């Protein structure tokens, strides 16, 4: 509350600490904490009677004001003029940094920083240092910190490329013989639906850097293991790209046309004329 | 034994509750202090659990405002919010229970009454209770700022002086505002028989009044009208109230046919011996609206029973009744004319054996004979209502639609049949069909304008423009507002009078062509 001129609870208790007149410096506390609209001064005590506190109003406008609020973040990203949108996006976003620490504004500062596209790097490095920012934070808060750095990008592709050589193994080794089905039936397209690629998917979105991030990636992984696993994973996360209908990745990659053209060989097991 | 074990809890589950600081907080705490115990920890579990929301609103309410979307947006979505509230969770006994500590409610009510949406608050909860006392005095009193119709009438006094309050305005409403005049009158004397009958007596004697008691007559009808609205026969009423009583044959005969609502060959053909005897009664007694409604649809809707032997003792009754001149010396019936009868009972009789052998191209055929006797005003009002009940069937206008060019004869050779026609077409303006298309809703609305542009030709054009005004505001899209002023200024011719600009130009304003709009604004502006 003190980031932006207001007080807080020690100050409260400061307030009332050491004070011959306890009761007016609550009820003063009271008043410079409320909600500052000339009809509520007066309604409050009326609507306190009923058995419902001031809080409770407070709690009903509370949603219904930060849905708007975050209604409001989507229309300044997509509504005004581009410099005025954007200045007002960031000045909303200086005033709100303050309370991401409180639970009720992570989320819309975290759409803010999804609809820019390059932010003061000091909020997305703490993003990434907290676990909790690193959870709810958007998934253009989290390209942006990739696109400005490849720390964290590393360090989450490398579990889900540990998964991916999980799921691998696991699935070669299978014991089950039949003439109904093998491990081989799925297409490239039947196994890009698991969530790790189509993640990798969502943490690359549209992004050329990230795509030459998780090419390097793979490309270490699969000079130092010589396993077609990895190679495998840059094929379906092209094909993702594509199922996405990514243009960023799909209309540049000289490779996008092949491997399309490839997605069909392996779904008959065959290169036709 | 002692209730701390248990009024201590009762207090200490509203104390350590999830927020509940902010409050009967007081009178649970000295409940508590007062039984003892842990009252320091009492504290410390009204402020615990204190996740401070309304500084999360403070924040969320400033940046809404810093957002540039209007703040009364806020105050509408907040004020709806908690009168919805209120609504879902009043309860009358507590209203009454505020009556109960004190008759005046404190200044919170008074200072919600300044606010608009609080009054209309208390109008729906204080017009639904006639009991409780709150609730009754609230409606009783923003009145002295609807008069509920209960504490209207409890004595005679009240009764009286918002009777003629009320009647005043009405008297004062010309022939416009009534409908906003009357009804809450009309409503406080329609609730019971003796504060009726009072009020019919009354406006009885007032109605005595060469002065305008016409007019009084005539509210008196309305509110016997209305009286039958809420199914109450005020039949004798008036019988004994009129002449009714210098004749008991055309009494009980007429009375019946309007306490019934409808007629019956009996009691019409007492009337018709009345008539055909050398003394035929006045025929003041027999000219009552609600009865000529009556005859109106018995010749005229499909139907009714009828014979022969008494279709013509029907007919001429009704010439009788729109044809006959009675002239009073001292209430005296010294002159009867009865020279304009046999016509009107002639295109009475044609006139009703074309509407209800249910007629289109033969209306075309014998149009001649129409309009060479729509020129009857009773027979007016018979084809009137006839086309009326034709039309209103729903899509009647997929299959002739010729009945709507004979208001033009009716609305423009009769000038008191044009507040009839047009408060028709309001019915037929409002036309909609999903068989025949929106296109051709239009096109039959854009048809009903140009008959109302005529009909305002013929001088009834403060009430045109203000329903056209007002369902602009509502309804009426602009293409049919844009095409009425293109009719308007294509037929109407200069000057025009600043009684029609007040509501023509400021409605025009949507639009500028139909270029004749620029001139007629130029021209009404300067």
């Amino acid at each position: 509350l003190q980031d932006l001129g207001v007080a807080n609870g020690e100050d409260l208790k400061e307030t009332l600490t050491n004070c011959t007149e306890p009761l007016k410096a609550i009820e003063q506390f009271q008043t410079e904490n409320g909600v500052l609209l000339p009809s509520l001064q007066s309604a409050l005590p009326f609507l306190d009677l009923h058995g419902t506190p001031r809080l409770e109003f407070h709690q009903s406008v509370f949603d219904e004001l930060r849905d708007k609020l975050l209604e409001r973040v989507s229309a300044i990203a997509s509504e005004g003029k581009a410099e005025e949108r954007y200045k007002k996006l960031e000045d909303l976003l200086e005033k709100s940094f303050s309370l991401v620490k409180m639970p009720s504004l992570q989320p819309v500062v975290m759409c803010v920083m999804k609809h820019l596209p390059k932010v003061p790097e000091k909020k997305l490095k703490l993003v990434m240092a907290d676990k909790e920012l690193y959870r709810a934070c958007a998934v253009e808060v989290k390209r942006q910190i990739w696109q400005d750095n490849q720390a964290l990008f590393g360090d989450e592709v490398s579990p889900l490329l540990k998964q991916y050589i999980l799921e691998k193994e696991s699935a070669l080794f299978s014991t089950e013989l039949s003439v109904l089905h093998n491990f081989f039936s799925p297409s490239p397209k039947t196994r890009r639906q698991g969530e790790v690629v189509q993640r990798l998917t969502r943490m690359v979105g549209k992004n050329v850097k990230l795509y030459d991030m998780v090419l390097q990636f793979l490309r270490t992984l699969f000079l130092r293991t010589r396993n077609v696993h990895y190679c495998t994973l840059r094929a379906e996360l092209l094909m993702s790209l594509h199922d996405l209908d990514v243009g960023e990745i799909c209309t540049v990659d000289p490779c996008h046309k092949f491997t399309w053209c490839l997605d069909a060989c392996i779904r008959e097991r065959f290169v036709d004329s | 034994g002692e209730d701390d074990a248990e009024v201590q809890q009762e207090c200490l589950h509203k104390f350590s509750t999830r927020d509940y600081i902010m409050e009967s907080i007081f009178n649970t705490l000295k409940r508590y202090f007062q039984a003892g115990g842990s009252p320091e920890n009492v504290i410390q579990l009204l402020s615990e659990n204190y996740t401070a929301v309304a500084q999360t609103v403070n924040l969320l309410a400033e940046w809404l405002i810093q957002t540039g979307v209007e703040p009364v947006q806020v105050q509408e979505t907040v004020e709806n919010h908690l009168k919805s509230l209120l609504i879902k969770h009043f309860d009358p006994r507590k209203a009454d229970s505020i009556f109960t500590e004190e008759g005046e409610t404190p200044a919170w009510l008074e200072q919600m009454i300044a606010h608009t949406t609080w009054r209309d608050l208390f109008y729906k909860l204080a017009e639904a209770h006639p009991d409780c006392l709150m609730l009754n005095f609230t409606v009783k009193l923003i009145s002295d700022a609807i008069t509920s119709v209960s504490t209207a009438c409890q004595q005679l006094e009240v009764f009286s002086r918002v009777l003629r309050t009320s009647l005043a305005t009405i008297l004062d409403g010309g022939e416009e505002n009534l409908e906003k005049n009357l009804p809450e009158f009309a409503k406080m004397v329609c609730h019971g028989e003796h504060t009726y009958l009072f009020a019919q007596a009354m406006m009885s004697v007032l109605a005595q009044e060469e002065q305008g008691g016409s007019a009084v007559r005539r509210i008196a009808q309305e509110v016997q009208r209305f009286a039958q609205e809420k199914g109450h026969d005020a039949s004798q009423i008036t019988l004994a109230l009129g002449t009714a009583a210098s004749y008991p044959r055309a009494c009980q005969a007429l009375g019946a046919m309007l306490s019934k609502g409808a007629l019956n060959p009996a009691d019409i053909t007492v009337l018709f011996k009345m008539f055909t005897s050398m003394d035929p009664p006045p025929v003041e007694l027999i000219r009552v609206p609600a009865f000529l409604d009556l005859f109106m649809q018995s010749l005229f809707k499909p139907g009714a029973r009828i014979n022969q032997d008494h279709k013509h003792k029907y007919i001429h009754i009704l010439a009788y009744a729109a044809s006959v001149v009675e002239t009073w010396k001292k209430n005296k019936r010294v002159s009867i004319n009865k020279d304009e009868l046999k016509s009107t009972s002639k295109a009475v009789e044609t006139v009703h054996n074309l509407c209800c052998n249910e007629n289109a191209s033969e209306l075309v055929a014998e149009l001649s004979t129409l309009y060479q006797c729509i020129r009857f005003p009773v027979v007016a009002m018979g084809v009137l209502k006839w086309v009326d009940w034709t039309v209103s069937e729903p899509r009647y206008f997929q299959l002739q639609p010729v009945h709507l060019a004979l208001l033009d004869e009716i609305s423009t050779c009769h000038q008191l049949l044009h507040p009839q026609v047009l408060q028709l077409l309001v019915k037929l303006f409002e036309t909609e069909h999903s068989q025949l298309d929106v296109m051709e809703q239009l096109e039959l609305k854009k048809t009903l304008l140009d008959r109302m542009v005529h009909l305002l030709s013929r001088g009834y054009v403060l009430p045109v423009v203000s329903y056209i005004r007002k369902c602009l505001e509502k309804d009426t899209d602009i293409s049919l507002i844009r095409y009425f002023v293109t009719e308007v200024l294509d037929v109407i011719a200069p000057p025009y009078t600043s009684d029609f600009v007040q509501l023509f130009l400021p409605i025009l304003e949507n639009d500028s062509i139909a270029d004749p709009v620029t001139e007629f604004i130029a021209h009404c502006k300067s």
